[PDB]
RNA sequence: ACCAAACCGAUGCAAACUCCGAAUACCCAGAAGUGCCGAGCAUGGGAGACACACGGCGGGUGCUAACGUCCGUCGUGAAAAGGGAAACAACCCAGACCGCCAGCUAAGGUCCCAAAGUUGUGGUUAAGUGGUAAACGAUGUGGGAAGGCUUAGACAGCUA
RNA sequence: CCUAAAGAGUAACGGAGGAGUACGAAGGUGCGCUCAGACCGGUCGGAAAUCGGUCGCAGAGUAUAAAGGCAAAAGCGCGC
RNA sequence: CAACGGAUAAAAGGUACUCCGGGGAUAACAGGCUGAUACCGCCCAAGAGUUCAUAUCGACGGCGGUGUUUGGCACCUCGA
RNA sequence: GCUUGACGAUCAUAGAGCGUUGGAACCACCUGAUCCCUUCCCGAACUCAGAAGUGAAACGACGCAUCGCCGAUGGUAGUGUGGGGUCUCCCCAUGUGAGAGUAGGUCAUCGUCAAGC
């Protein structure tokens, strides 16, 4: 399911890593974390692609085979092209059993249709984010952080604290002390 | 329309509309978005003109943004006046647009009615322009 | 058009650079205020010009607190 | 030790610089051929006027 | 039940904003070789010139109009013939001491005008596109990666 | 000050502002000292006077535009 | 002596009654370059058309063409 | 090597914040204002004479990354030279190469002298 297949890297720069793109229909990467030398790769742009329709593509292990050898790593960021939109580049995290990891989950709102503030009120769901940026434990990293709606009234604001979340993840911007809006409801523009 | 409450200075020169949109590149509030895939420049009554024509067309609920202000005033020479004489007077507002910016953002409708929305924004604006979606990263 | 005017340009800035060999009484920087500092062998006159009270080399050291530039004169 | 240059274009209207890097090698005409010692700074002239310049090793 | 300083987070912009910050270009020193036998500097005799032009790059002005105009920095013309761009100061190649019914190349070219491949291999176009052009429109055609249905009978047509 | 292309210099009937003074102390030196603002408490003032405390550190000041500077303060007060 | 390297201590106008030396180094006419403007096409479709966007029109906006108006420039012609 | 003072080198990886701890010596608070000296008033600060009390305040030492501050590898932007295009902008060859962000670091490291072990 989450498999990616790479190739070490040897020729470095701008020049070098245009003409992957260019000539080869590759993408340039880099694999670094754990306790271990950074490693430069590359990867087909067909096959980092394909991956990244799934939506737990970012808060999901990925198991990365570079050569021969197999090891676990997770997507930490992702470049992009500005105006085409295609990836560029990708760096991984590699993934120790004991040391907590930063990731960002997305969220699920769910019985939208049977809010109280929506069929009573005749009020409007907004999504003000649609992700959290967590930190745990790589054996309990949830694929989706879910958020309830049933019970939301008119003009009322869900914040992150108000969310639960799996045991033993953290929410990291909640423990920096500053809780943001997730949704509300809100009168009708009209 | 779109222009600033004040600023420091009347005039401005012309400089140059260089490099692509690494900043400003991503749908941030909404759901989709309506992003430029050329470069040009946009005129503060293009903006009015394709905002009323986004706005009437979904005309049931959904929030919109508008993710461009005009900021650089330009400035026009009156006809029959002979070149010198100091440069001219402030004219109209504009905005630069590089490729991959976007412009306006939806939420709170479909994909399918939001898609015929930015068709009919886009009908409006000199530039070519894209449907994109939100993503993650 | 109210705007056709300006001033004579005054030719500020570092008139040696740092391994020069110098003389006493030489000018180095030419300055509004001081983006440089006096540093040693070298003296501050009353429109904040550096000068060369010893002979010797050019250091160009940034040192201290406040995060100062220095100029000052070594042995060659 | 030693390497053949061959000046193999014309010097009319090159940069004045790439010029002196020519003139620095011992170079004149075109097809002419000089015997430099492969010290770093004459690489330096070499590599600075490369596309006027064909090397023989 | 309207407005709201301020704060917190997200998100843009700046010639006369800057927590940052190149390449290059400029000073300085030490070295090898080359230099037409000199290059640098100083002092004297004689000047001309102080209407510049276009092309590339960085800019102001203009409408990022003009073979417009005003700067910076290169190249050419001026004051430079020869070959190429049909013709075509300023574009590309190249700098003409004189003679030869000798040879090799540059830019550009090789069916006839008109010197040299109706050369070889693999594809594309049917528009004389090539040999002028935008938003936008269209079952033109070549290639690639994937998807939705389908002998539990898919799509079109038809019988209800 | 920008144009001005990170040494200097650099044009336009290009974009923006100032000067044609002041001071016998507003100069010299020795000694000493730090601002604007916010909040709390306090008679008539009450958002803003003077007083006490905490925070703040330069968001003040600099005779006069703008730029560059200012803790050995170049800012402030006193004796000679 | 600000016309700020300051012609003299001391100085305004008219010429369609005019005159000389020059200049396409510089304007008016026509040509050229450009195409803001002008004119002519097209794109989108809120709307008008009893209902019905395109029979006929078409707001807010967008893209071209022609040299055709008003202009910009000053390349040719001031020994016509 | 251990503790405290004076003067430096270095200017946050060295700072801020929180917690614990130090009086044998030193230091600090402390008593008084006779005497030198002082306040545009006040022994608050400056100064003088010591010494009964205390480590409360201040200062020092030791802990913690919460804030701050440092910070790669890789990619991207820009760019000198030579050459191309559909030429208001880009691409290729070659050399160079950020800023931001990411993984992660940090509760400093030294020198001279004098007092006690
Ligand atoms: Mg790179
Ligand atoms: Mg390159
Ligand atoms: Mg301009
Ligand atoms: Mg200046
Ligand atoms: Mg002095
Ligand atoms: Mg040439
Ligand atoms: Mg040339
Ligand atoms: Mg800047
Ligand atoms: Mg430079
Ligand atoms: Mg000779
Ligand atoms: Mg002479
Ligand atoms: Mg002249
Ligand atoms: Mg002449
Ligand atoms: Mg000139
Ligand atoms: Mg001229
Ligand atoms: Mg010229
Ligand atoms: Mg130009
Ligand atoms: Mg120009
Ligand atoms: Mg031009
Ligand atoms: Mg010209
Ligand atoms: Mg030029
Ligand atoms: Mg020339
Ligand atoms: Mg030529
Ligand atoms: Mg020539
Ligand atoms: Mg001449
Ligand atoms: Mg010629
Ligand atoms: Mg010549
Ligand atoms: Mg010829
Ligand atoms: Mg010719
Ligand atoms: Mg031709
Ligand atoms: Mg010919
Ligand atoms: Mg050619
Ligand atoms: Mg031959
Ligand atoms: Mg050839
Ligand atoms: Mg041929
Ligand atoms: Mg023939
Ligand atoms: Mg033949
Ligand atoms: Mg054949
Ligand atoms: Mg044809
Ligand atoms: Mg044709
Ligand atoms: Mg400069
Ligand atoms: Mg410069
Ligand atoms: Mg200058
Ligand atoms: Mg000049
Ligand atoms: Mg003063
Ligand atoms: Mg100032
Ligand atoms: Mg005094
Ligand atoms: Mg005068
Ligand atoms: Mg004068
Ligand atoms: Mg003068
Ligand atoms: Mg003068
Ligand atoms: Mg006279
Ligand atoms: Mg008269
Ligand atoms: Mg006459
Ligand atoms: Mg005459
Ligand atoms: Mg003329
Ligand atoms: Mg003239
Ligand atoms: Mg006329
Ligand atoms: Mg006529
Ligand atoms: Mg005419
Ligand atoms: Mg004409
Ligand atoms: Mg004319
Ligand atoms: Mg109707
Ligand atoms: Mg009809
Ligand atoms: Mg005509
Ligand atoms: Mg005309
Ligand atoms: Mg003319
Ligand atoms: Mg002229
Ligand atoms: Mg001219
Ligand atoms: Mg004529
Ligand atoms: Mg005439
Ligand atoms: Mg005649
Ligand atoms: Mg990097
Ligand atoms: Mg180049
Ligand atoms: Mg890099
Ligand atoms: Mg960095
Ligand atoms: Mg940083």
């Amino acid at each position: 399911d989450f498999i990616l297949n790479a190739q070490v890297r040897s020729d470095l720069g701008k020049g070098a890593s245009r003409r992957l793109r260019r000539n080869a229909g590759l993408v340039p990467a880099v694999v670094y974390g754990g306790d271990k030398e950074p490693q430069s790769v590359t990867l087909e742009l067909r096959e980092i692609a394909k991956l990244l329709e799934n939506e737990a593509a970012f808060s999901h292990v990925i198991a990365l085979n570079v050569g021969g050898a197999k090891e676990t790593v997770l997507i930490k960021a992702l470049q992009r092209h500005p105006a085409k939109g295609f990836v560029m580049h990708a760096d991984f995290l590699r993934v120790v059993a004991d040391h907590k990891l930063t990731a960002h989950v997305p969220l699920h709102f769910i019985n939208e249709e049977v809010a109280v503030g929506v069929k009573q009120a005749g009020g409007e769901i907004s999504h003000t984010i649609s992700e959290v940026e967590v930190s745990c434990l790589p054996k309990d990293l949830p694929e989706f952080i879910e958020v309830d709606m049933a019970k939301v009234e008119l003009g009322q604001i869900v914040h992150l604290s108000d969310l639960k979340a799996p045991k033993g993840v953290e929410l990291v911007q909640l423990a920096h002390g500053n809780d943001l809006a997730v949704a509300n409801i809100h009168a009708s523009r009209v | 329309m779109l222009q600033p409450k004040r600023t420091k200075f009347r005039k401005q020169m012309t400089g140059h509309n260089r490099g692509l949109a690494h900043r400003g590149s991503k749908v941030s509030f909404g759901e989709y978005a309506l992003k430029a895939t050329s470069r040009g420049r946009l005129t503060a009554r293009q903006i009015e003109s394709a905002r009323r024509a986004l706005t009437r067309h979904v005309k049931r609920g959904g929030k919109i943004w508008i993710r461009v202000f005009p900021d650089k005033p330009v400035t026009k020479k009156p006809l029959e006046v002979r070149m010198g004489k100091g440069k001219g007077g402030v004219e109209y507002w504009v905005a630069q647009i590089q490729p991959g910016k976007v412009l306006y953002e939806i939420e709170g409708v479909s994909e399918e009615l939001a898609r015929e929305a930015f068709a009919l924004a886009a009908a409006k604006l000199p530039l070519a322009t894209s449907f994109v979606k939100r993503t993650v990263m | 058009t109210r705007n056709g005017r300006d001033s004579e340009s005054k030719r500020l800035g570092v008139k040696l650079f740092g391994g020069q060999a110098v003389k006493a009484g030489n000018i180095l920087v030419r300055q509004r205020g001081t983006k440089f500092h006096a540093g040693y062998g070298v003296g501050l006159g009353k429109d904040h010009t550096l000068f060369a009270k010893v002979d010797g080399v050019v250091k160009f050291e940034t040192k201290g607190a406040f995060g100062r530039k220095y100029v000052s004169i070594v042995a060659a | 030790a030693t390497v053949k240059v061959t000046l193999v274009k014309s010097l009319n209207g090159r940069l004045a610089n790439h010029k002196a890097c020519v003139k620095g090698l011992g170079l004149r005409r075109i097809n002419h051929t000089v015997e430099v010692q492969d010290t770093p700074e004459n690489r330096g002239m070499i590599n600075k006027a490369y596309y006027l310049l064909r090397v023989e090793g």
